[PDB]
DNA sequence: GAGTACTACCACTGTGTAAGACAGGCCAGATC
DNA sequence: GATCTGGCCTGTCTTACACAGTGGTAGTACTC
DNA sequence: GAGTACTACCACTGTGTAAGACAGGCCAGATC
DNA sequence: GATCTGGCCTGTCTTACACAGTGGTAGTACTC
């Protein structure tokens, strides 16, 4: 629990508020950028090389087989985990366009082939909807789930844009939440349902969702209808069964009231929770263990790391989980002239 | 007593306060009063039937996705931007019309014009309201420097002819057509931004509505009362007053000294020093739009340098209809920095000397600069405009250039070239070629055939591989271009930039000071100074 | 019909360019026109019998070491700095006029205002042409950010009252006293510079010519043909618009927070701890001079610090004569930055806790801006500004700030000591006090005798030996001054500072723009903007 | 020849083109600074110290017994020579005081007496003229002169504002050069005496005069009359028979075209030219060793150092000898924002 | 016939940048 | 320990960005 | 009697500096 | 090797420096 301050040395203009870090085979991969793919990396995808207190960035190419793939802004990222045929993939579902759009395809993003020198391939399938196909939406979650034994994969929450009929020139960028309806996306096939539960009642996005062996528990989320930010915690049970995948639901006394937070794995099924923000003016600013069992959840503060007066008195921040308990977090930047490096840097760190 | 609407001109055509205004009326009122001068309240009342807002219209069938209200004026651009702090900021201050109001606010104040077209034309008038066609010209640009700049971007348009198709058997009767359609005074603004044009998010996050209704208006037909009777319009939309970096970065293109050189063309860099004038437009947005799933789904699985070249450098996906043309400006200015570097490089001798440092090219640079300013009277500049551009492109600008090369065939040569260049410059500045300089018109083909022919044979050492990009078009594309439309420099961007010197004027003297007023203000001031109503008040037969 | 007078003051009181108005003259005059306004070349020729270096006039006797033409316009200030290379540089940019020829322009300008006391006093006029006495108020103050700053000084006059002493058997007659004179509709430029106020090098060598005329003009007479007959003026004047760093800059005084704090009295800074109240004023530019002879010959051989105590701090030759007295604007704003600073110190606590941090002023600072926001809705200001000021020293601010010191014996001192201060307050900010608030000025030591003596005694803690200037300078010396001098606030440099603003104004829209014509314009449109005559066709009886 | 670039650390505001080094029993010392004398020196002389590529300025301090001194700007420096009485001073006359008037007193500034810790009293007496005074006036110069073996010391040349008559307000800055005499002054008694030349026939001003052992040697002045800048070389020679001091001159066939000159003495009378300007647009960029002997003055080129880029580029420049064949020379330095170091600052050396 | 007004002449700041594609150079560094 | 190679670098090339708009002067329309 | 015009209300940038005197702290450094 | 001292430093205090001037709103003079 150290953070010390970093400095992203060369490229810093390829970096913005939304973006995903994904933990491939040890090797962590910034994903998703301002802009379109210039030409200096015509995948948009980008390996993270952290030395020195140094964040240095590298041109990552893909297969011949593969698709190539827009960067989505605020995606939903699963960790598929290594299992048969084919590990351990990444699905990512669906984001926002760097063209202000909603996507409305599911990219599956693995590993492929190295070296030569230190030089690694990824690939990505775009794979095809058949449903029941979910919204294009955003801020929402995906979570994969195991049950005797076959694997699937549980997609809720989100906002979207109103719907095509009743979206204006004068609400165009306005959001709402989409209905509160869960997905069961199998992977192959690529066949899609939506389950609707009583107990939920209504949407909500930029939550964390986290899922163990089949069971799946939604931290606070943040509901925009009443703009509440509910502290209750969710946990949801599902069982596929031939071949109708029956599914249960439970609302959990006390959870959690963050919204858009950063879960560093550490342990096995343990993680970490780094903190968006509580209120709408005021980011949280402790940390939170976070073990998960089969009791249910625990939860304990642990103590956050001296905050620099710089990282506490920004007005927002993000960033994500590098893995392993570690995370990089970035920081908004004023300075006359512009920097022009937009963002200050840190490096977080368990114990 | 003069007319209000007269003195509301006066006031915003003259850049003047409410406060100063109203200290010179009180005073030109108290010595010889008799008023002379309206006061400002009446003013204010006088200009709500000139701005966006104040006639009824209505479309049909009605509008994909567009409100059925028609008195809305003065909007901020964010579009509702639900403003929680876990998204995407909403950082952006933007103010914006709704296009079709303004649409129809400008053409309300063109129903003197298409009127007295109608009775010139001798056509009747009780008859023929039906089948009116008005083609417009929209444009964008980015701005700096406004006291980090604080960059603006300004999404103008101007309505440029209107004609008529009514009722059958023939194809169209120009009623109007604009004969200064590079003045700023026929430029109408309909969007500012604090944006920088690179952060393509921003752009799309306010522009996307904008572009949401231009889709949605291409279909149906506008109602207006226009001379007593409620007439028919339709519309077609030539997007031309981009800079070509706008251009690349709105249809997907890579920006700018790519391998994909043409906007129009599939032609690489170096395929177009081999053949300099054989090329055919082939690029649409909406084949941009089916190359650019090429792109994503990748349906032969090749490697990234074979689909690129699959897909001739579409790897974005399209966001904007932009018509495939050419900036006469911009085409000007291209054209002098490279004929400024040319008799940099030819001062200095580097078709001997083949690999020159940069320190000799910085003493041929001075003396080019010490004797352009002996003769021709000219002082150096930081960077190319218009002026400069065009003092540069003379005769005798190359012949007190060319007492500096010795060698009398690069002299003769380059004369050679000059006076090629100016035998064709015209067929691409010209407002309309085919009646203002037909032969010249006819004669381009032959013109550039001898260009490019004389850069082949008299300058290989420079044009080996690469070329610039105006100099391409120029080159290769300007007969058919000219053949399709009717017209070049009719259709340039200099409107739009001269209107943000405009825009800097009003930010100055015309300041709420605050963001969340300034656009309302300069909005509002820079809508009156366009009106054409205002402008023939402006003239009062001169 | 207008007069061609009546519209010149249009276009200089409106800020209008020359291009700016003839596009409305030209405007206003083809749709209703009868001609309203007059063309431009009628008012370049209508003011010049308003500019400097029209009117005849002649000294007598001759002045000394000032030539003898009287139609002598915009001079350049350099005043024929040869321009060798090996001498100090002709670096300079600065323009002036002459300073009697403005001196006589100012006269004939004030020509119907000087006739019309005479009748009002029912004084005959043919009879009474030789005894007039001008009071001259004069004033030089720097200038900073006219985008370096490239800083400006601006050294202007007003002509504050002028009486009549003629013939005999008594001292003086006023005819005409200034009813506004810290307005900058009455503060005439005379000369302007891109100077710093520091370089001591700089300002003595524009300014010699200036200070060598004042001096050359206090022995003789002026003779002016005003209302149809010659007439004799004298001069009195008075330099009273500097602010202090000024004062001790020019009388040869060390700059600013030295040993010697009044510029009126000898006392050291920790002697005026102990007496508050008990100063009389002993200087004199004359003793200056005759001080700074004791430094430069030091005729008793002693040590440096014996000999400025010696010399009580005259290490410098002064070269101007200055007026012994206070500004009446900077001791407000010295008053405001002082109380300010004592309510910090009291929000914290620091007669308990005698040392704090700069962390915990930071912390008590914040709280105190946010506490004067809550009541009171003021701003936080960068630095003091008179309206900041004025809003400052109310009853309710301290009233706000109260609410936050805890003891009520602290809070009611300091009740005590504000409502001192506005009991005492207009006798310093009065325009006249003797006849606007008579019973302050007599009750003025009394008051201030209890001040200070409520200083000593609840404040010890702060002012153990530390006293800031102008609290010296309004405890020990206003009913001195006023008593001799007849007013206060009526000479301050607040409406120099004032035009300053002006200043700003006509850089930004009447500039050549260039550094050898900026200034020739600037002055003249300042000199222009001032006249009293052009300002009465500007109310025109309201 | 060597020049290398220093760096003045500290108190860069108080140093003015037109100033004066006066080396003193192997110190330097500063004299004539911008503005009246703050109080962080109320002398207002200052002692310089150069170490390590750095010029660092040490305030002196006076005697009991001694005037203070106005800050001259171009004024006129005479190094008094190791005799009787009391050695070793340097005569001032009379240059122009901060607040541009010029001056009309002599003063002579010795040593006086050391430590304790490296601390230096100087002392000024105010000598009192008694003639035919010379006219207040700058840029002139004074030279000291022995004859059987009487110590006197000639003052010539110089520029001065119009006289008091035709001095208008519009011809305040004007300045036309005084009448060519000489003069006289015998140190005691403050005796002056004028001297009217027939070969002396225009004043000049700015001008190098060199003295050794009753001849003086004057090289290239500027004339502002006819605004040349003659190259004839004068010389003069001196006896002191009482009561008349018997004065002969000649023109000498060529000299030097330079103004406002630093001369360093390297030798017994040997001294080196480092330049000032030329003509008035350029400025002369050759060293020159001037020896001089009593057959006359001989005279030779050094090749001078590689002038930086900086110290050739720029539009005027000044400064003077530290002494023993070494120099400080100054360039005004141009900036955005103003360094506010007004001045770049070169040490030149010979051999 | 000239004298008016209008409109077009001139002086002039300040004399660099800001991102990005691509060729080429080449070297860390890691494997072979 | 040799390769070599993927990646960092450096320079070069290309595409935009600021510079109008204001006083005075004077020819010149142009007209009482 | 109201309806006009005028004139005074409010929002608001941006929330630090730039030189200098003097007290005091103290330390190079050189002598004693 | 001890002093100490003259000189550098650091902080603190005091003196100036930017922030007007422009839209819109509305009470209010004030009047056809
Ligand atoms: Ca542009
Ligand atoms: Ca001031
Ligand atoms: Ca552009
Ligand atoms: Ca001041
Ligand atoms: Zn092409
Ligand atoms: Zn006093």
């Amino acid at each position: 629990m150290s953070l010390q301050p970093l400095t992203a040395v060369n490229c810093g203009s390829l970096v913005q508020p939304g973006f995903s870090l994904l933990d491939l085979e040890g090797d962590v991969y910034l994903f998703g950028q301002k802009g379109w793919p210039k030409r200096s990396c015509p995948t948009g995808i980008f390996g993270v090389r952290i030395k020195k207190g140094e964040l240095k960035l590298r041109a990552i190419s893909f297969s011949n087989n593969s698709s190539y793939l827009p960067p989505l802004r605020c995606p939903a990222i699963a960790h598929f985990e290594a299992q048969d045929g084919k590990p351990e993939c990444y699905l990512i579902h669906g984001g926002r366009t760097p063209n202000n759009e909603l996507s409305s395809s599911l990219y599956m993003l693995s590993v492929d082939s190295r070296g030569c020198n230190r030089k690694v391939t990824l690939r990505c399938e775009e794979k095809e909807l058949v449903g029941d196909v979910p919204s294009a939406r955003y801020g929402h979650t995906l979570s994969v789930i195991n049950s005797r034994g076959k694997t699937a994969c549980v997609l809720f929450g989100g906002r979207s844009y109103m719907p095509p009929t009743e979206r204006t020139t004068q609400n165009w960028n306005s959001v709402v939440d989409c209905p509160p309806q869960v997905y069961l996306i199998d992977l192959e096939f690529g066949c899609c349902t939506a389950h609707t539960l009583p107990e939920l009642t209504d949407g909500q996005s930029f939550h964390v969702a986290l899922a163990r062996q089949d069971c799946v528990y939604f931290l606070g989320g943040h509901i925009l209808s009443s703009d509440c930010r509910p502290s209750r915690l969710i946990r949801l049970h599902v069982e596929l069964l031939l071949g109708s995948p029956v599914l249960t639901c439970t609302i959990l006394h006390e959870g959690l009231t963050i919204t858009s937070a950063i879960a560093s794995p550490i342990g096995y099924h343990e993680y970490i929770i780094f903190g968006g923000y509580q209120s709408e003016t005021q980011k949280r600013m402790e940390c939170t263990y976070v073990g998960l069992d089969d009791v249910g959840v625990h939860m304990e503060s642990r103590e956050p790391p001296q905050w620099t007066s710089e990282i506490s008195h920004s007005r927002t921040w993000f960033g994500g989980s590098l893995g392993k308990g570690t995370a990089l977090v970035a920081i908004p930047s004023e300075g006359n002239p512009t920097p022009p490096e937009a963002y200050h840097f840190y490096q977080v760190s368990f114990q | 007593g003069l007319h209000p609407a007269v003195c509301l001109a006066i006031r915003v055509n003259t850049f003047l306060s409410c406060s100063q205004y109203h200290k010179m009326y009180r005073t030109v009122k108290a010595t010889s009063g008799r008023q002379i001068f309206q006061p400002l309240h009446t003013l204010r009342n006088a200009e709500k039937e000139l701005l966006p807002g104040f006639h009824q219209f209505e479309w049909q069938p009605a509008l994909k996705n567009v409100s059925t209200s028609w008195d809305v004026g003065i909007i901020d651009g964010l579009s509702g931007w639900t403003v929680s702090v876990d998204d995407v900021p909403a950082d952006t201050i933007s103010r914006r019309f709704r296009y079709d109001v303004a649409l129809v606010s400008a053409l309300k104040d063109l129903e003197e014009d298409i009127m007295e077209g109608l009775r010139e034309r001798a056509l009747d008038d009780s008859m023929c309201t039906s089948g009116f066609t008005v083609v417009v010209k929209e444009s964008c640009d980015g701005m700096g420097d406004v006291s980090v700049p604080e960059k603006a971007v300004r999404f103008s348009f101007t309505i440029m002819s209107i004609s008529i198709r009514l009722e059958g058997e023939d194809d169209g009767i120009t009623i109007f057509q604009e004969q200064k359609p590079n003045s700023e005074l026929s430029c109408r603004p309909l969007c500012l931004m604090f944006v920088d044009e690179s952060d393509h998010e921003t752009l799309t996050a306010i522009l996307g509505p904008v572009v949401a209704e231009r889709k949605a208006m291409m279909e149906s037909r506008l109602i207006i009362s226009v001379g007593g009777l409620l007439r028919s319009f339709r519309f077609f939309f030539r997007g031309t007053g981009y800079d070509e970096k706008m251009v690349r970065e709105m249809e997907g293109l890579e920006a700018s000294g790519s391998t994909y050189i043409c906007t129009l063309c599939d032609s690489t860099r170096a395929e177009a020093s081999q053949n300099m004038v054989l090329h055919s437009i082939t690029r649409s947005h909406d084949e941009n739009l089916e190359r650019y799933e090429i792109w994503r789904k990748n349906p032969f699985s090749e490697s990234a340098d074979e689909l690129r070249d699959r897909v001739k450098g579409v790897s974005a996906k399209p966001f904007m209809e932009t018509q495939p043309t050419l900036d006469a400006l911009h085409c000007d200015i291209g054209n002098a920095t490279e004929f400024y570097k040319i008799f940099q490089d030819e001062i200095g001798e580097v078709y001997q000397k083949p690999n020159p440092s940069r320190e000799e090219r910085r003493r041929w640079r001075s003396t080019l600069d010490k004797q352009l300013r002996k003769k021709m009277k000219l002082k150096p500049v930081m960077r190319m405009n218009g002026n400069y551009a065009r003092r540069l492109m003379t005769r005798e600008a190359v012949e007190a250039v060319c007492e500096l090369v010795p060698s009398e065939e690069r002299r003769e040569a380059l004369l050679k070239l000059m006076d090629l260049y100016l035998q064709m410059k015209p067929v691409w500045r010209s407002t309309c070629p085919s009646r203002d300089c037909p032969d010249q018109l006819c004669q381009y083909s032959y013109n550039s055939q001898q260009f490019a022919d004389l850069l082949s044979s008299m300058f290989k050492y420079r044009y080996d591989g690469k070329i610039t990009n105006y100099l391409h078009k120029t080159l290769a594309h300007v007969p058919e271009i000219v053949e399709r439309d009717g017209s070049i420099g009719a259709w340039a961007s200099e409107g739009n930039e001269s209107g943000n010197k405009l825009f800097r004027r009003f930010r100055k003297m015309n300041a709420r000071q605050s963001k969340t007023f300034e656009l309302e203000d300069i909005l509002k001031h820079h809508w009156l100074y366009t009106s054409k109503y205002l402008q023939k008040f402006m003239e009062a037969h001169k």
